[PDB]
């Protein structure tokens, strides 16, 4: 496989340090130029710097260069990023991508990135792991055909939570909504399903969360 | 230049083919010292810097 | 360091249809000029490179243009699996920069949101917190307004929302929106109601619930 | 590089301010070695290819 | 002030050298460029080369650079050319001119030549210097009569001609010289005059002819 | 190497006209493109330099324009002494290459050549040549034709002819011709004509001599 993978999620407080890996395989690594791109939560991507895995040197965005590190291993094939002195503002996922191929004869027209990594999250907050509380969302007591049913997912950190309706079985009629990050620095989502009025009382309803951050799996029957 | 040029270079090359070298000092867009030949036939290559074949052919142009 | 402009931020087209991206820049860039398509929860893809050449295995459909400072990707007829969100990266110099992106959205007819209250469970209220949840499901357009009442008095500031992406089935949205309060604050009052605004509406719809009968 | 650029020189500069250098061997346009330093401030200085403390400045360039 | 003074016309036989200076005056020495170029008569100019004041190096046009040597001297800011094996196509009179003021600092914008030298005439012919035979120009037998004098088989160029010592200079046209088959130069110098005027005012014209230390006076 | 082209090769025009000459490169010279005025018996002057900046010295009536391929000089308001040769000259790569030139005359009306014949000498006779002179006396344009003919037989190739220079107070031209024979061929014949065509004239002129009979 042609391919680029990166080291899994991260969780740091401010003013920790993260080192992100990357490893390359099926291509020559020696043609192609690494570079790390990151992208914050619902943004665009902004580049962090990229390095030769030829020579080793980096070059850095000057917003970072103060603070990050970026190196390779021409053993393994593997390029990583250190970003030290970190702030909530470094939340977000940060890429590997490759351009090229270049050789020794020089060029001013460029390639694009066409191969990226999976991505991994970074988390910079005040914060520490913590499972979510599930409660559910059903009506207060219904003449309608359709009602709805849910379950919140509060207080949670950080990020990802998966939700499921009776094991995967319950899947049409699902809106899982994305988390959004409280004033308290926690995160809260919600999870619903539309199903037929009639059905309530009759067929069960279980959403099950899974927060492998913090190995956190709750079953909570609506 | 507005970034690196050379991702890879030439421990060396013909040195009476060269017409011109360019030594490029790292700046704010390229972290490393870059040096590119231009050869009497218009082709441009890039050489090592740290090479000291590379060293000896600038010598010999300098000294021409 | 360079600065990339796309236009429009957001394109809502049917499929079928031509879709014109733009993409400037605040000065020459030569043809360094990159687009890349990026789905929810992937990297981004790379589908023309140099303004306008052509990458192994993208779809003949993407094309690209240039000519100056300004940059052009078209597609010449949407598939459903085009819609999602287009940059546009330069790599003439460092630091690389892109662009902010255009969302493609699929176009459909207006579609009314049936709305739903939920109040507070019995089991996070023995915890000190009331969560009071109002869900607008399977809507069109995106647009909408929720406005929370208690007791009849307009709440502001305590209300947070979420909306979904365009659904594959029905290019709907569904949006939640989650009004919190103290348990004190929360039995001193009866009426909990949300009121939703949309074009699918003739006239604001509003969903209540009373304390007493929870 | 279309002819000689360089009618005078200088025997030496501050190779902390230096950018780039470009070493042009003779050629049909120009029958002497020419030195072209361009300064950070994008100033321009043609230097003495002869000169040691020229030879010296390149050296701390390509091994920076 | 500023000058460039070229050394004197050179007479020169096929496969011989000639060496021309041009000495400045007046200005930075090193401050220019000096560039020799020529003339064919009646032709355009044509880029022998440089030189840099500075450096000493020359810079030579392809066509020439097998026969040519451009060299200077800083003790009396002179600046010589050398060409070799030189051919009759080689009749030409060669300039020097400066190009500057340059320093240091390099630019891709060049001022023009500003300031010439005089010129060298330099001629390359199997011919020996000799002085003119000079014939007159009469009618064979009408308010108007024309008169001139055949200023012929001279080498090398040039000859001047007045006529009454200068002072007869309405409708004189003193011609210029053809090259003939034989390698010898012929020109000739004519005057319209009123015809009544022949028989009573005398006409002459004065030929001189420096490079064979020749002066004639012709009464015709 | 570059080669540069004047145009038009002579321009006739009258004091106080605007004069405009043109200058094109082969290839780009950037706008090191530099212009020269060249009186007889002097070297050339330099008038404009770098396209269109100032000389010291130079009137103010004489200026440059153009850019990389294509050059022009412009002299707003002929001055009498401003009828002169004037050549464009680059120096953006070496070798330096000039233009062929432009000579800017004096235009003024047709004015027909008045002709004289002169027989050879009897000094130059007794050393062994016979020397004919035809001369063609202040007329314009330029172009004239001479024709010389011994006992009705054209002659080819025994002749050379010289022009002076345009004269300063009557604008005209005149032209000497002149025929060489030896002595023994020149005394085999009787009629000595020269035949003259110009623009003044209706039909071809005349001037001739009978041998000895002068
Ligand atoms: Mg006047």
């Amino acid at each position: 496989q042609v391919q680029l993978v990166q080291s899994g999620a991260e969780v740091k407080k401010p003013g920790a340090s993260v080192k992100v890996s990357c490893k390359a395989s099926g291509y020559e690594f020696t043609s192609y130029w690494i570079h790390w791109v990151r992208q914050a939560p619902g943004q665009g991507l902004e580049w962090m710097g990229n390095i030769s895995p030829n020579s080793g040197s980096a070059n850095y965005n000057e917003k970072f260069k103060s603070r990050v590190t970026m190196t390779r291993d021409t053993s393994t094939s593997t390029v990583y990023m250190e970003l030290s002195s970190l702030r909530s503002e470094d939340t977000a996922v940060y890429y590997c991508a490759r351009e090229g191929p270049y050789s020794y004869y020089p060029s001013r027209e460029y390639y694009g990135s066409d191969l990226w990594g999976q991505g991994t999250l970074v988390t910079v907050s005040s914060a520490s792991t913590k499972g979510p509380s599930v409660f559910p969302l059903a009506p207060c007591s219904t003449s309608e055909s359709t009602a709805a049913l849910g379950c919140l997912v509060k207080d949670y950190f950080p990020e990802p939570v998966t939700v499921s309706w009776n094991s995967g079985a319950l899947t049409s009629g699902v809106h899982t909504f994305p988390a959004v990050l409280q004033s308290s620095g926690l995160y809260s989502l919600s999870s619903v399903v539309t199903v037929p009025s009639s059905s309530l009382g009759t067929k069960t309803y279980t959403c099950n969360v899974d927060h492998k951050p913090s190995n956190t799996k709750v079953d909570k029957r609506v | 230049e507005l970034r690196c040029q050379c991702l890879q270079t030439l421990q060396g090359i013909h040195p009476k083919n060269i017409q011109s070298v360019i030594v490029k000092a790292p700046g704010p867009h390229c972290a490393e010292t870059e040096v590119i030949a231009t050869l009497k036939n218009g082709q441009k290559a890039c050489l090592n810097p740290a090479s000291p074949m590379v060293q000896k052919i600038i010598e010999k142009i300098l000294n021409k | 360091e360079i600065v990339l402009t796309q236009s429009p931020a957001t394109l809502s087209l049917s499929p079928g249809e031509r879709a014109t991206l733009s993409c400037r820049a605040s000065q020459s860039i030569s043809n360094n000029l990159h687009w890349y398509q990026q789905k929810p929860g992937q990297a981004p893809r790379l589908l023309i490179y140099y303004t306008s050449r052509s990458v192994s295995g993208i779809p003949a459909r993407f094309s690209g243009s240039g000519s100056g400072t300004d940059f052009t990707l078209t597609i010449s007829s949407l598939e459903p699996e085009d819609f999602a969100v287009y940059y546009c990266g330069q790599n003439n110099e460092w630091p690389e920069v892109f662009g902010g992106g255009t969302k493609v959205e699929i176009k459909r007819t207006v579609a009314a949101p049936s709305v739903f209250i939920f109040p507070p469970s019995d089991e996070q209220l023995k915890s000190g917190t009331a969560s009071v949840v109002c869900l607008l499901n399977n809507f069109y357009p995106r647009e909408a307004k929720v406005q929370w009442k208690v007791d009849n008095a307009l709440q502001s500031g305590n209300s947070q929302e979420s909306v979904t992406e365009q659904d594959s089935k029905d290019s709907t949205y569904s949006l939640s929106s989650t009004l919190t309060l103290s348990k004190a604050d929360y039995e001193k009052h009866k009426v909990y109601a949300c009121e939703v605004t949309h074009q699918g509406l003739s006239s604001p719809v509003t969903k209540s619930f009373n304390r007493g009968e929870c």
